[PDB]
């Protein structure tokens, strides 16, 4: 039970200390695919207020 | 029945059993069952503790 236990430790830490990154990458990812839209759009609309 | 100086000799008899069993035989025996009794119990302890 001793020799169990420790494996199991061993593997649960391995799966949480990881996918904590995996799932603040994936956060990353989106900010910089929503910051790709923000600022084309904040340039686009110049175009508006131009021909305005 | 009637009383004899073998009251006296048994009394010698007596005395060198208990030296001899209380210094050899006693102390070994229970160390080894004590030795068996520590193991088990503290073995077990460190099985519920690696648990929780």
């Amino acid at each position: 039970d001793l020799d169990l236990a420790k494996a199991s430790a061993t593997d649960q830490l391995k799966k949480a200390k990881a996918e904590a990154q995996v799932i603040i990458e994936q956060a990353n990812k989106r900010r910089s695919q929503i910051l790709d839209e923000a600022k084309a759009e904040a340039e686009q609309e110049r175009t508006k207020i131009v021909a305005q | 029945m009637n009383l004899n100086a073998t009251i006296l000799g048994q009394a010698i008899a007596f005395v060198l059993f208990v030296l001899f069993c209380m210094k050899y035989v006693w102390p070994p025996l229970m160390a080894a069952i004590e030795k068996r009794q520590k193991e088990i119990a503290d073995g077990l302890a460190s099985a519920e503790r690696a648990h929780k």
